[PDB]
DNA sequence: CAGGATGTATATATCTGACACGTGCCTGGAGACTAGGGAGTAATCCCCTTGGCGGTTAAAACGCGGGGGACAGCGCGTACGTGCGTTTAAGCGGTGCTAGAGCTGTCTACGACCAATTGAGCGGCCTCGGCACCGGGATTCTCCA
DNA sequence: TGGAGAATCCCGGTGCCGAGGCCGCTCAATTGGTCGTAGACAGCTCTAGCACCGCTTAAACGCACGTACGCGCTGTCCCCCGCGTTTTAACCGCCAAGGGGATTACTCCCTAGTCTCCAGGCACGTGTCAGATATATACATCCTG
């Protein structure tokens, strides 16, 4: 009976359907569009969380805190180009030091 | 005297976050110039944004849309 | 009556990483990112329907709004994922 | 005694890992409130609204500060003299 | 047979109002029309989202007032709200 | 008798209110908002043409070229600040030569 | 394959340079500027083709060129009609 | 010949004029070839290909504004390719 | 390289407030049923894109030669970095109130829906003056002697 | 220093086509009418945001000084500017062909809206354990050697 179970995702269609209705984006919207849009956030949530758990794993921490999401967006080259215009609260910076500063003859 | 609330070792802390070994002495009055322009331009927009809601506290909600108009949409506190 | 996306992304995280937790501050990072990429692809789909004088939103029309806004490798995988998610939906 | 500039890179690797907010909070309480009351009278602030401002402002500062870092490296110099900062605003388009 | 809408005569006789001895190219009126449409879309979208996050279903004069104050730089902004408020007051004083 | 006549303006309000209905910005539009919409865009066109007309007499040409509106914006800091993210076609760039580049 | 990427010529980046206010130019500037122009045109005509493919057309017209630039924050005037 | 006279002469007459710098068909034959990578057998409107052209140089003469500021910051008048690697990293791409 | 002197990474003891789960009410999700209009489909026609060819001539391409800027190195003067003591007030914990945001509920004026009436607005076509073009002469100015 | 030639500005006529403005036509603006519902208004509730007050405690603030780093001088070298020659292909304008955009026309489904009911998501509440902290240990740096 649940529309998400008929589509097999986790974000519900009906909640997406009513917000894309009440958010005045168009007068007439379809029924397959809130199905599909919930799937494209499903894949985007799957991509960010896989690097988030990967960042949690090598830091040997089983709780994900906003430092690991900062590790999850900055390390991969692609999704920084999607969302590097966006700042992250309590995220931190990339470890990066240019080699010309580093001393030699050591 | 209240304008100088930004303190000189904390400008070093932003500069020591900057990855630079040496800092000149005229940075500190300069970065007071360029950053006080920046937060002026954010409450230039957010205060009248607060004025529109018949509202006289700037909450954490209404500010987030003000930087989004400037083009630096921010996460963590809703929006 | 403050509604959010708290439960839904938790089911995604237990699907992939079934022995990991996520803080409430990390939840607000995760919720606000989804809310921004709610209105971003929905906003670009909102204009583009008007741009060819077409007043009805289809599942075909939102597909192009995915391909504009994210770059190469993630754009190609998202459309192929959502197509098989929607072709099985119309069969039932 | 340490050779000067080597503890500068020893302090680097502590700050690369850390995420704790850098400048002090209630000094920032006074400085944004004084320009707000000078803008319109009788303005209040929620406590997390100023907490939305510090990581708005430290995000402007350190994203500028790595940005003028690789500008100052281009001059083959380690010290940042302020003519980099006018240039970094000039190249980004925020000033001219 | 087709109907393409334009603000060509509008900006034309606006220019004849301010500088009655100056002509304008059709290409120049095309930058004029495109710029006018751009700022129209900007102010309308700003007022639309400002009304949306205030849970309001109507754009009154106050919404576009605050959106003009948002979008316009200072002295031009204050001159614009002054002249538009003058025009609004002149409209409501008449039938 | 049009709504621009009772407003005393010259841009039309019936045009502007028409795309305020089908423009989907919101479903309900107040009465004074398209009047206030027309009045603001009265200024923003008139701000350009007196600046373009001033540059028209500077070149001494009684026609406005796309060169003229390019210098009507770029020579003003309040106009360059708003129109900083948009180029103007076949208008070029205003002449500017750096002092250290100049010889002697 | 062909000479298409270097179809633009040695005086062509020279002419845009003097409009950009430089004094002295380098010889190894040139093949990099072809890459920069290509990689900017890589991101722009990608968006114009996708607008063309949605509109059920196989010709890219003047208008959907413009809103590809308006997507990129580099919007253009004089061709929005 | 004249040293430095024609160097400062072309920069004044190009910052004053409006004439296009990027030549039409080598731009027009290039845009067919990059669009050929995405979709085959494409058509282009005459105003469409032209609209790309002053879209491109107005980036580049704005880009050449930035590399000139990079050149003086190194106390030099010649532009190296690392100045293009400078300004693109500074301005956000 | 090289020993010593420390700043950073590790390790378990612990502890506490956020985190994950449980109740249930409740308000939005869902099922059903009708209406009518947005769009699917299709047929036609006409702009309008593409192709090509050849004369013309402005401009690209290459080579050569010199003179001026890039840069490596140097030298010097000085501007911060590390350290240590000194002074400040950052920040925590607690009480308190009081100004104002949210909730609640009734109302009415204003804007949405509709028919008709028509004049603002527009496509097209005619007309001529501004403006770019061809050509000739005055006016600088930077390199040569 | 003068002089001579290379380029810039301007002046006179002119022929061209792009603006300008009128002319007949039409479709969206407007006027008049209604109805309900979104916003406005006002009164009550309770949460949060100022707001003084001491305490101790990291952190800012001032001083000192050595050193390596920032800025001016300078010589070299070659690379880039700058001309002349030859070469290249771009530009206009002429004509052919059809391809697919844009318009008009017809029907039908499928989503908007009402009605009605049901559960899953959200406020409150809980108890527990993960990482923050903490103090002793290795270890992997760098400094004068």
């Amino acid at each position: 009976k649940t529309r998400s179970s008929r589509a097999g995702l986790q974000f519900p269609v009906g909640r997406v359907h009513r917000l894309l209705r009440k958010g005045n984006y168009a007068e007439r919207v379809g029924a397959g569009a809130p199905v599909y849009l919930a799937a494209v956030l499903e894949y985007l949530t799957a991509e960010i969380l896989e690097l988030a758990g990967n960042a949690a794993r090598d830091n040997k921490k089983t709780r994900i805190i906003p430092r690991h999401l900062q590790l999850a967006v900055r390390n991969d080259e692609e999704l920084n180009k999607l969302l590097g215009r966006v700042t992250i609260a309590q995220g931190g910076v990339l470890p990066n030091i240019q080699s010309v500063l580093l001393p030699k003859k050591t | 005297d209240n304008i100088q609330g930004i303190t000189k070792p904390a400008i070093r802390r932003l500069a020591r976050r900057g990855g630079v070994k040496r800092i000149s002495g005229l940075i500190y009055e300069e970065t007071r110039g360029v950053l006080k322009v920046f937060l002026e331009n954010v409450i230039r927009d957010a205060v009248t944004y607060t004025e529109h809601a018949k509202r006289k506290t700037v909450t954490a909600m209404d500010v987030v849309y003000a930087l989004k108009r400037q083009g630096r949409t921010l996460y963590g506190f809703g929006g | 009556r403050k509604e959010s996306y708290a439960i839904y992304v938790y089911k995604v995280l237990k699907q992939v990483h079934p022995d990991t937790g996520i803080s409430s501050k990390a939840m607000s990072i995760m919720n606000s990112f989804v809310n921004d990429v709610f209105e971003r692809i929905a906003g670009e789909a909102s204009r583009l329907a008007h741009y060819n004088k077409r007043s009805t939103i289809t599942s075909r029309e939102i597909q192009t709004a995915v391909r504009l806004l994210l770059p190469g490798e993630l754009a190609k995988h998202a459309v192929s994922e959502g197509t098989k998610a929607v072709t099985k939906y119309t069969s039932a | 005694r340490y050779r000067p500039g080597t503890v500068a890179l020893r302090e680097i690797r502590r700050y690369q890992k850390s995420t704790e907010l850098l400048i002090r909070k209630l000094p920032f309480q006074r400085l944004v409130r004084e320009i707000a009351q000078d803008f319109k009278t009788d303005l209040r602030f929620q406590s997390s609204a100023v907490m939305a401002l510090q990581e708005a402002s430290e995000a402007y500062l350190v994203a500028l500060f790595e940005d003028t870092n690789l500008a100052a490296i281009h001059a083959k110099r380690v010290t940042i003299m302020p003519k980099d900062i006018q240039l970094a605003r000039r190249i980004r388009g925020e000033r001219a």
